[PDB]
């Protein structure tokens, strides 16, 4: 439900809206269907997850001068 | 894409636009010019 | 039969201002024509399908802002990170890389920031990226760029030594790599001091950032 | 027809804005990804590299371009003759300050002494226009004299 | 009749100041001039310059320089000829302002 | 609707020649400014100036 807050409406309030029967996990994966400011979702172990959606691997770069 | 806004372009034939009927055959088969003359520039303006 | 040959250079840090992508807008065009109101409804359904038309033109509009900004900042395969020792070279980049006490943007990319600024059926949609996860790909783009060349677009990325990258780009240019050895430290200064005058530009008008505000306006 | 108008409008906006990306997007590609040799693309002067900075629905790059600031006049010939082969620069050219003939390269000035090693032969000296007489210094013959 | 035609802002009489000026850069200073300074240089050792941007070694010019300048002045020379025997060759420009 | 109709395709019209603009600003600094790499970009042949 785009913009609205969910008490006006397995529930999820995200940025973009008040998100219904997908599951917000705490993990990240890559983007699948997106939502909106982050928010991603997909089909997973199976049911719909919703999630911050991550950019790719984190990769400190091994530097010296 | 192209085929969805053709596909969209031939469905508003279906269209009445305000006039009495969606097919202008039909129109011409009830109507005298002075009445069928503003029920087909409804679908003038509509289909242009 | 005369020639003229530089006998010494300078280093300049021009920006360059580009937008990317609108405010993804949709509006609900029976609520916005013929809002609240079945009496009108039924004769906008006469019109057939162009409303679903305009629903779906701006909804290709608001999808292609987020391909706009996946397709410029998302180059980068994985996420980047700076080392702890900031050991490039005398170059100092405090300016531009991502500053972690604050929205982790870098201190120019808040200037960026700074200097730039409904209800009748009209909805703005958020972008898919958040303005801080863009500040992630700018920083991975940039700790890349920084720790690793070019290479990290080609390929791994590949640490290399910032005054080595350099003599890459000297080499690039058709400058004979001692050339920067041997003027390193003016050349940091030069580099260090340019983007100095990017954070006294950016912080004392407005004028420079008029290609963004002409969009947002 | 204000919304047709509107929306219209919105297709030729967001058509010029996917227009500035692509060229943000190559622009990212070329200049930060790599070191485009393309005149102009990357900021006046010779591109060295590129920062992206985000900003509010745009993008910015910190162009850093390497600037000649400091040119001198010099004397110059496209070849020297030596003893009737005619001598052509490698990477530099031939300058000189009046008196001594030098090669250098072309970017930065950067005397050094004309050698077979920063040179090479082609023909000899008749078909060259503008072709000046001068010393190429061996560095050879002083090893082989010891 | 409401509709009205607003002149350009550089005159074209201005234009033509600037491709002279291009182009005099261009004869007299190679690409330096895009790089900030308007670096002088002989010609034919710009030229020398842009065969090596070509990979074709610069002895190649000089030991071929009056026939390179030869077919340079008589190509340039056709395209005089070209634009005088047909108006054909600026059918985008003319079509433009159709 | 026929000043629309005239405007919408100067719009249209607009963003085709300056998309050609931009592509004469383009070929001005890597062809007269400079000298290009790009195959066929100024010119059949290897390009010169
Ligand atoms: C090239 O120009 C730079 C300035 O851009 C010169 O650096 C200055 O040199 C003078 C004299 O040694 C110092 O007093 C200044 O402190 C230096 N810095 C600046 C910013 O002026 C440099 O000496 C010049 N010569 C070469 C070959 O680099
Ligand atoms: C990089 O540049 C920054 C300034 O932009 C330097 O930070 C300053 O450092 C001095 C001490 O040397 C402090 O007194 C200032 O308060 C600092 N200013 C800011 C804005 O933090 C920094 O030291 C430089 N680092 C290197 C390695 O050159
Ligand atoms: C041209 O360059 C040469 C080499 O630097 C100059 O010759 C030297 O001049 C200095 C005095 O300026 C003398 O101490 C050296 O002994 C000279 N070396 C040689 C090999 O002769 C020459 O003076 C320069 N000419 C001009 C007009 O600048
Ligand atoms: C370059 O040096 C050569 C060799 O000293 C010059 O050739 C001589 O030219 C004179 C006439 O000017 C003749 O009488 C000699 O017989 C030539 N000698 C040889 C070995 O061919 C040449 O003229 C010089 N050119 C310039 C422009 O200085
Ligand atoms: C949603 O509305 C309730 C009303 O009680 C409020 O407590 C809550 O803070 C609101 N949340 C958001 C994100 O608007
Ligand atoms: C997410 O994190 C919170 C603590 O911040 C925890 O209570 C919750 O169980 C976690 N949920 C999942 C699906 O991991
Ligand atoms: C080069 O010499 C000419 C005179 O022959 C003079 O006009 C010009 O300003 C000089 N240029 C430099 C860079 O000294
Ligand atoms: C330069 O011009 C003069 C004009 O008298 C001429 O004597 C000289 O040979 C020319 N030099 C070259 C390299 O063309």
């Amino acid at each position: 439900y785009q913009d609205v807050n969910c008490t006006e409406v397995n529930v999820f309030q995200t940025r973009a809206g008040c998100l219904i029967g997908a599951e917000h996990v705490n993990n990240s994966y890559e983007c699948d269907i997106p939502i909106g400011a982050g928010i991603c979702a997909s089909y997973q172990t199976q049911s719909i997850i919703a999630y911050t959606m991550s950019l790719g691997a984190e990769n400190s770069v091994a530097y010296s001068n | 894409q192209n085929a969805q806004a053709l596909n969209t372009l031939v469905k508003q034939l279906s269209s009445n636009f305000g006039a009495i009927s969606s097919v202008l055959n039909d129109i011409l088969s009830r109507l005298d010019p002075p009445e069928a003359e503003v029920q087909i520039d409804r679908l003038i303006t509509g289909r242009l | 039969n005369s020639i003229a040959i530089p006998t010494n250079f300078t280093i300049s840090v021009t920006t360059e201002i580009l937008p990317v992508s609108m405010t993804k807008t949709s509006v609900d065009c029976t609520m916005y024509i013929c809002g609240d109101s079945t009496e009108c409804s039924n004769l906008l359904l006469q019109y057939g399908s162009f409303c679903t038309q305009l629903n779906r033109a701006l909804t290709g509009i608001a999808v292609e802002q987020d391909k706009n900004t996946q397709e410029v900042f998302a180059q980068v395969k994985q996420i980047y990170k700076t080392p702890p020792i900031k050991d490039f070279g005398g170059f100092n980049f405090s300016q531009i890389l991502p500053d972690p006490s604050k929205s982790k943007r870098s201190f120019i990319e808040d200037l960026l920031f700074n200097k730039v600024t409904k209800f009748n059926g009209l909805t703005v949609l958020p972008p898919l990226l958040t303005d801080e996860m863009i500040a992630q790909y700018t920083s991975a783009l940039l700790a890349g760029t920084i720790t690793s060349g070019w290479t990290f677009g080609a390929g791994a990325a590949l640490q290399i030594p910032f005054a080595m990258q350099m003599a890459y780009r000297f080499n690039g240019i058709g400058v004979t790599q001692n050339v920067l050895y041997e003027n390193q430290k003016l050349i940091a200064n030069q580099f260090n001091s340019a983007i100095g005058k990017i954070q006294d530009s950016l912080s004392s008008t407005a004028s420079a950032l008029g290609k963004l505000q002409d969009v947002v306006n | 027809q204000s919304l047709q108008t509107y929306v219209t409008q919105q297709l030729i906006r967001a058509a010029e804005i996917r227009a500035s990306a692509n060229l943000a997007a190559t622009k990212m590609s070329e200049c930060v990804l790599g070191q485009s040799k393309r005149v102009d693309f990357c900021g006046k002067g010779y591109h060295l590299m590129s920062f992206p900075q985000s900003a509010p629905h745009g993008v910015v790059f910190l162009h850093v371009t390497y600037v000649p600031a400091q040119e001198k006049n010099f004397t110059t010939a496209p070849a020297i003759c030596h003893d009737g082969k005619a001598h052509f620069p490698r990477e530099g050219v031939f300058v000189s300050n009046g008196t001594h003939w030098f090669v250098t390269q072309r970017n930065f000035y950067e005397p050094q002494i004309i050698t077979t090693d920063n040179t090479f032969v082609s023909g000899n000296c008749d078909v060259v226009i503008g072709i000046v007489n001068n010393t190429v210094y061996d560095p050879l013959q002083p090893e082989l004299d010891s």
